[PDB]
């Protein structure tokens, strides 16, 4: 239920072919950008870094949860359907 | 008087006394409220 | 003890149980005891009534109560596990209880428990092979003054001693369900050493009345 | 206004607390009840709450809070819901027998006082929740209610009054936690006896989501004659802040254990000596006393000779009054065994929804058993004190407090006995 | 308007009535620890871990359930609240079983991380734990109930979101056992979401059973193709394979919930 792993804009790369190593079965690669992750306090910083280093980017906007009206008294209503049958 | 015990009727109560009396009392009691609803489902 | 159910041959969803035609009258009275909605309030009296018609609560009873009330059965299972006055396993004709909280542990309750063990030949939580008596150690029961006490099918025997429960048991075995109350010189909560609180007549109406 | 504990029978507000005259109507009517109830009701609701606030009547259940203030929390009109009155009779705390002894032997006081409380407040009806083990008492009460309905004191015209009332009797199923204000309400609603968080308060949303004010038996049973005799008269007895009569249950290690109505602020020693004649072996043989039932700490005999049976006094003595169920120990009984038994009880009677009383009560139970056997070391005593203080104000209901307070009372006044048992077990 | 000025460690914040302390502090950035409250389920203050002092009130309050009043300062990093959290963690971890390397919610446990931040580092518990009978729900949800913390975050889901009402609590005390009183296949189209709801690993998934661990996993944000709802999804890989599926959070679709097919 924690949200601190959010709050920082990251910049990943597209994934590429991994394959079974014929000896032991390890996962191999032919790209070095596989384990690549950067972090940016904001978004324009990330667009800037990408435009600067020559990468075509797709930006996924910030997803924030809707605020909500909680009430511990709605669980014990006379008329509503929030009257929970448990406790 | 004040010489003996006079809550004596409870020495001969059955199992269905409380419920028989609530039954006899349901006649006297008034209509009840209504939440405009049959259940919270 | 368990708080989980496993379908025995005896206890199962097809173990037979349906209320009698009069208990249904009592049930609809109980449902009139609460508003039109919130008819789920009658779970406690209706389950107690089923227990009172069969002695114990099979799963069949716990589900027929739900069917009658149109409550989910799980809520009934919750309610039956929580409250201890419900017998989720079969018991005898005389369900005996003994208080062992301090106001009655402190007036020789273990003595009564020992005498009630040896006189019956059982351990504490066991039931007799004739399925007549049982025994359990429970908490307070609201008669802490008359400290050494018991409860035998919704009646109290209080202020008692070993001889005055041996006599009780031998009176129960021959069918004479005896008179409840203090098995001593007392008849109620009053001090055994004569009256000390009030001995004059109580005053009539209109006494000490304020204007109005 | 000094050293007043003794009184006479004109003031005995529980004239038949021993079942010696009659419990039915014909016989109770002589003892001054149902007398001027129409005039009481039609006098006004605010007049009743004024009588209450002038009487200084604190809640004669466990938590003593001034009524009048409590009952005035739903004087406001109804915003589209009915109002209800729950009378509490789940007399489950150890030592407490007074509500039983009034339930039988004087139900009509309760009935008329409950009516008076409803009309002082607003209430379509009332729900007299009573313990499941009190079958015969509840049946006496149902018979009394039936006689009242028949005689015309309740129903479509409650003693006239232009006000209609009903009185229901809900029957519990054997759980001490269902004495709480909110576990009681949920049990009436048809669920487990699990308290609520408070807020919400029962006066805005309570039973069936409707306003309620929960009240104890005597708290209401003394209401109608208070209205009938004034708050000046009820407040004249007792100290200025905690006034009135008081039922006193006495248990354990005394020659004549008894229930008594007495004057509040009476000394504990006057109470024990006059009624329930001297403890076994006399005062010198006294070791410790619990003034409440079990949710109050111990007293060491150092402050038994110089202490008044009040809320304020026992609070000043790092203790508290509850339902005033005196319990006595007399040097011939292991005390740690008694408190371990009390904690075994508070473990059995926990509901379990909030973590502290779910686990820590079981901690303290196990540790106090280990202290009884002596299989511990004194570095755990302050650890268990810390466990108590963790449980205290971290709970939904005050059963964690009631579990933690006897522990503190024993650690504060009887620590060297724990030390001795530990060193004995260690040597052997 | 219908606003309220509230302070959080002094810092002011404007919130509506009907809110709580947890939401007020979230508007600042602080999230209060928690094991019972979810933000999509009915409130039940059963963990007592959301405890904060107010600057002059004598005791602490459930921040998940207490509505916030005009003119309040919420003290989150005060010694009273920290003492409360340490005690609550002591009690939670008292009877909890040493099954962290077994448990599949091993590097995903809120209990771990909350013991690591908001809890002590030592057990003063010298007594025997308990052990609870396990339940055979079905082929998906693997119940190991010797470790349930009795938070009721599952019964509320099953009653309010799945609309099932076949899950509850049996008994009381430590002996309270969550689940059914009987053998019943909790077999619904929203049943695998309890695996995400239960912060503890009291119930996990059987397909993912014992396979991987969260630090090993790379996570690619994809979508679903089973139904036409467009439920946003996280596909978790491990060395070029697919290990499990998880929901994403989008409030217009897949409100933290996904069907049992696509997971
Ligand atoms: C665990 C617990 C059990 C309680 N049991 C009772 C009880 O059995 N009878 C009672 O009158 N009050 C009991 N109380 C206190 C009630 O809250 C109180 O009686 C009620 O609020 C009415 O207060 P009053 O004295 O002002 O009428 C209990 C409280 C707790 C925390
Ligand atoms: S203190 Fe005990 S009885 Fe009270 S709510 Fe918490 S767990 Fe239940
Ligand atoms: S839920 Fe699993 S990982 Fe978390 S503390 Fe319990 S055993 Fe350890
Ligand atoms: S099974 Fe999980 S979600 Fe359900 S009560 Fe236990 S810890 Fe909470
Ligand atoms: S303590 Fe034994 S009856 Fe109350
Ligand atoms: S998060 Fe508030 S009590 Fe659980």
């Amino acid at each position: 239920s924690g949200v601190n792993n959010t709050k920082k804009w990251k910049m990943e790369f597209d994934t590429r072919e991994r394959w079974e190593n014929p000896l032991m079965g390890w996962a191999s690669t032919a790209d070095p950008l596989s384990n690549m992750v950067l972090t940016f306090s904001a978004k324009e910083d990330a667009i800037a870094f990408a435009e600067k280093n020559g990468w075509s980017y797709d930006v996924e906007e910030k997803k924030v949860p809707k605020p909500k009206s909680k009430s511990y008294g709605a669980n014990f209503s006379w008329n509503k359907r929030t009257r929970v049958s448990t406790k | 008087d004040t010489t003996t015990y006079k809550n004596l009727q409870h020495h001969d109560y059955n199992t269905y006394t409380f419920l028989d009396l609530n039954l006899d009392l349901s006649k006297f009691r008034l209509p009840q409220p209504s939440s405009g609803r049959e259940s919270p489902r | 003890a368990l708080f989980v159910h496993r379908d025995t041959p005896e206890n199962n969803p097809d173990t037979p149980f349906d209320f009698t035609p009069e208990n249904y009258k009592r049930i609809e009275a109980i449902v009139k005891n609460y508003p039109e909605g919130h008819q789920a309030a009658a779970v406690l009296p209706v389950l107690d009534l089923a227990q009172r018609q069969n002695g114990w609560l099979p799963i069949s009873a716990m589900n027929k109560v739900a069917e009658v009330l149109q409550v989910p059965p799980m809520r009934v299972y919750e309610v039956a596990t929580f409250y201890t006055m419900y017998n989720r396993k079969p018991v005898g004709k005389y369900h005996i209880q003994v208080c062992t909280t301090t106001p009655c542990m402190l007036r020789d309750s273990d003595s009564i428990l020992e005498t009630l063990q040896r006189k019956l030949g059982i351990k504490v939580g066991e039931t007799t092979p004739d399925k007549l008596f049982t025994l359990i150690e429970v908490e307070c029961l609201g008669a802490c003054v008359n400290a050494p006490m018991v409860q035998i099918n919704d009646n109290y025997y209080e202020d008692l001693t070993p001889k005055d429960i041996e006599e009780i048991i031998d009176e129960l075995k021959a069918g004479k369900v005896p008179k409840p109350g203090p098995r001593s010189g007392r008849f109620c909560c009053e001090p055994a050493g004569g009256l000390t609180s009030l001995t004059e007549p109580p005053k009539g109406p209109g006494f000490g009345v304020q204007a109005g | 206004k000094t050293s007043f504990g003794s009184l006479k029978d004109e003031d005995r507000i529980f004239t038949n607390l021993y079942g010696r005259h009659d419990w039915r109507l014909k016989g109770a009517l002589r003892r001054g009840d149902w007398y001027k109830t129409k005039e009481i009701l039609l006098k006004g609701p605010d007049w009743i709450l004024g009588e209450m606030k002038t009487s200084g009547l604190r809640g004669r259940g466990g938590a003593g809070f001034p009524t009048g203030l409590k009952w005035s929390f739903m004087n406001k009109p109804s915003d589209g819901r009915p109002k209800y009155l729950v009378v509490n009779a789940d007399e489950g705390e150890p030592g407490t027998c007074k509500d039983r002894e009034i339930m039988r032997h004087d139900p009509h006081k309760l009935v008329e006082g409950c009516l008076v409380g409803g009309r002082a407040m607003g209430a379509r009806a009332a729900y007299i929740y009573i313990r499941g083990e009190f079958y015969n008492e509840a049946s006496n009460l149902q018979v009394a209610i039936r006689e009242a309905y028949e005689a015309g004191l309740i129903g479509k015209n409650a003693c006239g009054s232009d006000y209609d009332f009903d009185v229901f009797v809900v029957r519990g199923a054997g759980a001490y936690i269902c004495g709480e204000e909110t576990a009681l309400i949920e049990s009436i609603e048809g669920k487990q006896g699990k308290p609520r968080l408070k807020p919400p308060f029962p006066a805005d949303v309570g039973v069936f989501g409707c306003p309620t004010t929960v009240a104890n038996v005597e708290t209401v049973a003394v209401s109608p004659t208070i209205c009938r005799r004034g708050g000046t008269w009820f407040a004249g007895f007792g100290r200025e802040r905690n006034s009135g009569t008081k039922l006193f249950n006495i248990s354990g290690h005394v020659n004549h254990p008894c229930t008594v109505e007495e004057e509040m602020s009476v000394p504990l020693k006057e109470l024990i000596e006059k009624h329930a004649g001297g403890v076994t072996g006399g005062w010198d043989n006294l070791l410790a006393v619990i003034p409440g039932g079990s949710s109050t700490p111990l007293i060491p005999k150092s402050v038994c000779e110089t202490v008044l049976m009040d809320f304020d006094a026992l609070v000043q003595a790092q203790t508290g009054l509850g339902t005033a169920a005196v319990i006595v120990m007399d040097r011939s009984t292991d005390i740690v065994k008694a408190i371990a038994r009390l904690i075994e009880f508070y473990k059995h009677e926990s509901c379990g929804q909030c973590t502290p009383c779910r686990e820590g009560v079981d901690w303290m139970n196990k540790v106090m058993a280990r202290f009884v056997k002596g299989d511990a070391r004194p570095a755990e005593i302050d650890s268990l004190w810390e466990i108590s203080k963790q449980i205290e104000g971290h709970t939904i209901c005050a059963l964690g407090d009631g579990a933690a307070w006897p522990v503190q009372g024993l650690i504060r006044h009887f620590r060297p006995e724990l030390e001795d048992r530990m060193q004995r077990f260690a040597q052997q | 308007s219908n606003l309220i000025e509230v302070f959080v460690d002094g810092q002011s914040v404007m919130v509506e009535p009907g809110t709580t302390v947890l939401q007020a502090c979230e508007k600042v950035g602080m999230q209060i620890p928690r094991f019972c409250y979810h933000e999509r389920l009915s409130v039940a203050g059963n963990c007592r871990m959301c405890l904060v002092e107010i600057e002059k009130a004598p005791k602490v309050v459930a921040a998940c359930a207490m509505p916030v009043m005009k003119g309040w300062n919420i003290l989150t990093n005060s010694e009273k609240s920290k003492k409360a959290r340490e005690g609550v963690m002591e009690f939670l971890l008292a009877n909890h079983p040493l099954d962290c390397p077994i448990c599949d919610q091993g590097g995903e446990c809120d209990l771990q991380d909350q013991s690591m931040m908001f809890g002590s580092d030592r057990s003063r518990f010298l007594e025997g734990k308990r052990a609870v009978e396990d339940k055979n729900i079905g082929p998906l949800v693997k119940t190991i109930m010797t470790r349930c913390i009795q938070c009721t975050r599952c019964i509320r889901f099953a009653s309010e979101i799945a609309g099932v009402d076949d899950l509850g609590t049996t008994g009381r005390g430590n002996d309270m056992q969550v689940g059914t009183y009987i053998e019943k296949m909790f077999m619904s189209e929203l049943s695998g979401n309890v695996i995400d709801i239960c912060p503890v690993g009291a119930l996990t998934s059987k397909p993912y059973a014992f396979t991987a661990r969260p630090w090993e996993t790379r996570k690619t944000e994809s979508i679903d193709v089973m139904d036409a709802v467009g439920s946003n999804i996280v596909v978790s890989t491990r060395t070029g394979e697919v290990m499990r599926i998880l929901p994403r959070m989008h409030e217009d679709i897949n409100e933290e919930w996904i069907s049992d097919k696509t997971r």
